[PDB]
């Protein structure tokens, strides 16, 4: 299912915006607008690739299954396993 | 009362009895208040009380539920009365308050009779004259909305509510109420015959669902034709039977297993069918290459052989039609490549 | 720029592990780690799967003492929408969302976990069809379904349990007609054992629920809506009814055996919550009720022993009060009590494993779990001894 | 007190005291194996600098003090204040 | 830049922001959640070096608890084959072959690891030369070999053991004649101390077993071939035998001090495995055999305590049974007992330093790694007090 | 040994003494020929035991 998934992933905190990304970056889905979703998710894709290399540095067998970045202004989510790339815009608190 | 129940040793000695008769009026007043509260609770009717819908959840029929609810309330009233009698002593009714309380309780108990609803339900059951005897199952005419035609939808000659009646009897018999012996025999027969009816109705419903699912995808009905024929043959054998007989159990059992086998073979055929259709569609736009085309053909042939080994019905004509379609697609792709 | 590859990979549902891990991690992501006596502990009321809906059963996962299974009958709010609603609710992190959902085409009367495997869930429905569900797999449909046959259960099924250990297990189930049937967790399509329970003169017993003596298989105890308790040996030297009980006047809804095991053997004590406020205590060796429970009238649903305290149990009244009964300190007054807000028709109660908190169902679907006072949560050898002597009272 | 922070961080499970890495990628504090910790900390510094670049691309007022890099073996929390980058290895349990 | 300016910058007092940031991140990261009997255990039996050649001694590496040192002694099948062979067998991975092989010109009687050198094996032979084996070297021959002078051992050595602190070691060894000698682990050309064990003036001792009480190195217990156990002092004005024990009427074929710590001390206790099937739970402070477990027709060969159970201890036998005696459980029948197949004469038992599983030697070279159940292996906090009570019994 | 060692001081009683070992003398026969089985080990083992 698709709509139920996004609905439950959004209403869990009244999230500002989430789209489903099953491909390597460049998502065409949108929740608020096309640019701020697509370009930001592509940059996140590049960075999670680099982080995958970063975590494989210490040992190639390790993989990143989950990434949080809770900063002063944004709380950005992703749960990569092979191609599932979450994006979440949310308040820091 | 519990405080007193702690101490009962020299109640035979009329020394503590002065203390208990000192507060006897308070006891009587507060017991009257409690029974007033209870009768207020009773005034809210059974169907208006959550207990009714709960008892519906309980596999308890509503008539039995109301009857038994009233009986339980009457039991609690009787407990109140007998416990007052025990705690205060013999003959509390001699007191004006005591006789007042006993008259009140008798009035509420009279308002709390229960046999009348039993009589009404028995009368209604006799009047409606529920029965199950007839045909094994019924075929009827319905103009289902969405189609202009008159659909001859198949049903089963068995009202699901009859077992409900049995349960009422199954509850009222031990409640002490005696029901007419004709009703007893009808309820017993329905209760013992219910499993056959429910198995038959679930089997026919499953068959109808799987057959409508089949005809939804017309590409598979030709293959399923043999199974549909054998199912229709068993239906034809069964429909001649009158509702009650001795071959009911074997026929119903074999029909149920036949319908289950039919449905499972239907679903397996259906899933392999969308597999083959997806592969054919991929072959449609597959890039021009002998190797990829050969691999697609190999997988399709493997699926066809898998169907063949399962010993389905009417394979060769289906194979011929799919071969015609695949050769048409091959011709189109050859046209594109040649141009 | 893709326009269809993402669309078709979204259409194609390879999201089993995707969705599973996303659910198991985002409810974790509810955590706010931003750098800038009785007492309610957690109230859960799923608006989507419990709007005007009566809890049908409650179980706590023995393998996972954080997982609860709750059921639901058909919804009169809408018949078109799925009727049999099964919910799995978790103790991992606070969240309004249910952890798992499940649908059964028939109204679900009871459900439970399986002791044999820590992930399968088995539930009996109103059609008398045992329904199997796999928690690890993300599906809504029943995984397996027992045949609706003459030999198998046909009347509505209200009690299903798993007996034996994880290599000698057996799934016991009852039909309100009185059929007992034993299945295996590996195959749910043929009754390994099956017989119509009968008391005398070939008349059956309208069984509503049963329990079994703790730590023991076979020789179960059942209750009848007719108003009688029966002890029936599953196989023994002779299956069927072994003992009939004077019992309670009205229908017997909830039945349970003592579960707390200590320096004394109290596994012979039954609690039965009948329909007359009368949560009766007794023992299998005595045909009479041991102590009569009376504080009000009109339908206490049920009662279950606290597995940690041998003389303490939880019973709920449909008016809307759950009350904790100690037997050692008090024989008659409620040692603990509470009323759920709204005064609703609380249906089912389940002690969590190891005790220390309780789970409460409701006719409205708002299930509430909450702990117990430490001074009354924990037992002691004094408790067992004084319980034994209170048994010697009468 | 530095030693107070050392004993406080030691109390956290899976943690060996406090190790702090400056902007040079060389840890100002020594708690683990030196070559591995230095190379890995340089990698962390590169990734936090690039993540800082991206977060400043769209959030020019945000600050990074929290990043959850967890694998199926161990998790690292990395925390830059302005020069000191605390890094704490902690088991997911 | 270099490691000097960092010291001053840490000494700088702008660290309020850093300390606040650290406190905040640690306090926010405090919350942590999850994302989602007797049994034959293993064999060890070479064929090239383990044809007959019964086992003589066993051990486990303190630094490498996955390693076992054996010593197959007797060369009678082939005079031309190597005489003494010590094999070391690994526990981490299953290999039919021994990890590493060592052979000595003479017949090895005893072997053990080196505490200081975790890459070294020391063993004693039948001729009387203490023998090294540097695992770094590729050459199977002994690396450093003690001289057979009157200064050093000249009789078949039977006990070798390295003790002391990592910065202060001593390799103690004792021979059958009774000349104890301490060597430096790194230099063995000369015995850095030696002394011939003697009882009351002009009474030589036929030492054949020993054990050091845990922690102590200065005093120890020795089991003589003449069935009379003694306690001796290694360094001091009274260096030598200081005690008579009446003991047992047969040769002492094994000895072991108590091997548990944490609660009330039991270092004074030890068990001796005599030559008439009489193991002797028995202490230094007393002189009389505390208890005299006896059964069977043949006689024991070795006995060790459990390294973590303060009560359990194994027991070799002549017909091949290994049994475990749990005094707190029972003093009369072996708590556990199973027989190895083929009923050969077992010759050595050694418990893993973890104590979670046992090893056993054999009359045919087939070392058997057995495992023990958790309930029979790991003690409890109350287990020590129960041992205290059982010993206070008589 | 231990099963009657459970008695030890019990059969000093006038009736326990008559209750013990008048009824089990044939199991004393059994322990005799268990001694027989014991000496069987001695019978032929001397240099090849």
């Amino acid at each position: 299912e698709v709509e139920e998934t996004l609905k439950r992933l959004q209403s869990q905190k009244g999230v500002q915006g989430i789209i489903v990304v099953n491909t390597e970056g460049i998502p065409i889905k949108s929740t608020m607008d096309n640019p701020t979703t697509t370009q930001y998710a592509s940059l996140m894709h590049s960075f999670i690739l680099k982080a995958r290399s970063t975590v494989r540095d210490i040992d190639p067998q390790n993989d990143l299954t989950f990434l949080r970045i809770r900063s002063k202004k944004n709380e950005i989510m992703v749960a990569p396993d092979k191609d599932y790339f979450l994006i979440v815009i949310q308040n820091p608190t | 009362f519990r405080i007193f129940s702690r101490f009962n040793a020299l109640f035979v000695r009329p020394h503590i009895r002065g203390a208990i008769r000192e507060y006897q009026t308070q006891l009587i007043q507060r017991v009257k208040d409690d029974i007033e509260s209870l009768h207020d609770k009773f005034k809210v009717q059974y169907p208006q009380s959550q207990a009714c819908k709960m008892s519906h959840v309980r596999d308890l029929p509503p008539v039995s539920g109301s009857i038994i609810w009233a009986k339980q309330i009457d039991r609690q009233l009787t407990a109140y009365m007998k416990r007052v009698e025990d705690v205060l002593g013999k003959g509390w009714e001699n007191h004006v308050e005591g006789q007042k309380l006993k008259q009140d309780g008798d009035s509420f108990r009279m308002k709390l009779n229960t046999q009348e609803i039993f009589d009404d339900w028995a009368r209604k059951v006799q009047q409606r004259n529920l029965g199950v005897s007839g045909r094994i199952f019924t075929i009827e005419s319905t103009r289902v909305r969405g189609r202009t035609g008159n659909v001859l939808k198949l049903k089963v000659n068995f009202l699901p509510e009859i077992i409900t009646l049995s349960k009422e009897v199954r509850n009222l018999k031990w409640l002490g109420f005696r029901v007419p012996l004709a009703i007893v025999n009808k309820a017993h027969q329905a209760n013992q015959l219910y499993p056959f009816a429910i198995s038959l109705i679930e089997s026919v419903r499953t068959y109808e669902r799987t057959c409508e699912k089949v005809e939804e995808r017309n590409t598979i009905s030709l293959l399923v034709a043999g199974l549909k024929k054998e199912v229709q043959a068993l239906i034809a054998e069964g429909i001649a039977l009158v509702w009650e007989s001795y071959k009911l159990d074997p026929y119903v059992q074999r029909l149920a297993e036949t319908v289950f086998n039919f449905q499972e073979k239907v679903d397996d055929l259906l899933i392999i069918e969308e597999k083959i259709d997806l592969e054919v569609r991929s072959l449609e736009t597959c890039m021009y290459d002998h190797k990829t085309f050969s691999e697609i053909l190999n997988r399709v042939q493997k699926a066809v052989d898998d169907l063949n080994l399962h010993s389905y019905s009417n394979l060769p004509i289906w194979v011929n039609k799919l071969d015609m379609e695949i050769e048409r697609i091959l011709g189109v792709r050859l046209q594109a490549g040649l141009r | 720029l893709t326009e269809e590859e993402k669309q078709q990979i979204l259409h194609s549902e390879e999201f089993l592990s995707f969705f599973d891990h996303s659910t198991r991690i985002v409810e974790r992501a509810l955590s706010e780690q931003i750098n800038i006596k009785l007492s309610l502990n957690r109230q859960f009321f799923d608006e989507r799967w419990s709007k005007h809906r009566v809890v049908s059963c409650l179980d706590w996962s023995s393998q996972y003492p954080e997982l609860l299974v709750a059921s639901y009958n058909n919804n009169e709010d809408a018949p078109h929408e799925p009727d049999g609603v099964a919910l799995v609710w978790n103790m991992k992190y606070k969240k309004t969302t249910p952890e798992y959902v499940f649908h059964c085409q028939s109204a679900v009367m009871s459900a439970t976990f399986a002791k044999f495997h820590p992930n399968l869930v088995v539930g009996g429905t109103y059609s008398g069809q045992i329904v199997l569900w796999d928690n690890r797999s993300n599906k809504r449909t029943p995984v397996q379904r027992t045949p609706l046959s003459a030999a198998a259960h046909t009347h509505p099924v209200y009690c299903v349990n798993v007996v034996g250990t994880q290599n000698a297990h057996n799934l016991i189930s009852i039909s309100t007609d009185g059929k007992i049937c034993s299945w295996s967790l590996d195959m749910l399509s043929h009754p390994q054992d099956s017989m119509e329970l009968v008391h005398k003169q070939s008349k059956a017993v309208a069984v509503t629920s049963m329990s079994f003596p703790v730590g023991d298989v076979n020789n179960f105890v059942v209750g009848s809506e007719e108003g009688s308790v029966y002890t029936a040996c599953r196989h023994g030297s002779k299956a069927g009814i072994s003992e009939m009980f004077e019992g309670h006047q009205g229908p017997i809804t909830g039945i349970h055996c003592h579960a707390a095991v200590g320096a004394v053997d109290f596994s012979h004590l039954f609690v039965t919550s009948s329909f007359d406020w009368t949560v009766k205590l007794w023992t299998t060796k005595n045909n009479k009720p041991l102590y009569s429970f009376e504080d009000n009238a009109d339908y206490v649903y049920d009662v279950m022993w606290s597995p940690t305290h041998p003389a303490l149990f939880a019973c709920v009244d449909g008016m809307g009060r759950l009350d904790l009964w100690n037997l050692n300190n008090d024989t008659e007054v409620p040692t603990a009590s509470i009323s759920v807000e709204g005064n609703p028709a609380l249906n089912r109660v389940r002690w969590t494993h190891s005790g220390r908190e309780i789970a409460v169902g409701d006719s409205e679907g708002q299930i509430v779990i909450y702990d117990v006072g430490e001074q009354i949560a924990v037992p002691r050898n004094d408790e067992w001894a004084r319980f034994g002597r209170t048994l010697a009272e009468i």
